[PDB]
């Protein structure tokens, strides 16, 4: 995970930046899955990110 | 898949409780649910159809 935050300009936790982090194995490796995280926790957040 | 849940962003989180609220049924709704009870009997309560 070397993520560029630019244009990021909210604040995101740590574990949602793990997301980000297993996220950047989807689309670099052209692999697709579901991401379900426990409600309350900002997919979204992830998702925009 | 992707899943985390709330345990690892825990002891930030508060409790949660799940309670449960006893009402005892109206005296209408007494009358109204025997009668629904036999008329369904009449109609041999439509269970194995
Ligand atoms: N970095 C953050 N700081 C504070 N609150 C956040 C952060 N990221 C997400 N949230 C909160 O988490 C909520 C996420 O809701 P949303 O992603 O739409 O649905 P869900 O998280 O249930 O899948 C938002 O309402 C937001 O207020
Ligand atoms: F999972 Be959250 F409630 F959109």
């Amino acid at each position: 995970d070397v993520p560029v935050p630019s244009l990021l300009r909210g604040n995101l936790r740590t574990y949602q930046k793990q997301g980000l982090n297993w996220l950047a194995s989807l689309y670099n490796n052209h692999t697709n899955g579901i991401l379900a995280d426990e409600m309350g926790l900002g997919k979204t957040i992830q998702t925009i990110s | 898949l992707l899943r985390r849940l709330k345990a690892d962003v825990e002891k930030q989180m508060p409790a949660k409780y799940e309670h449960i609220v006893y009402c005892k049924l109206s005296k209408r709704q007494r009358f109204l649910y025997d009668d629904f009870m036999s008329r369904a009997q009449t109609k041999a309560t439509l269970a194995s159809g």
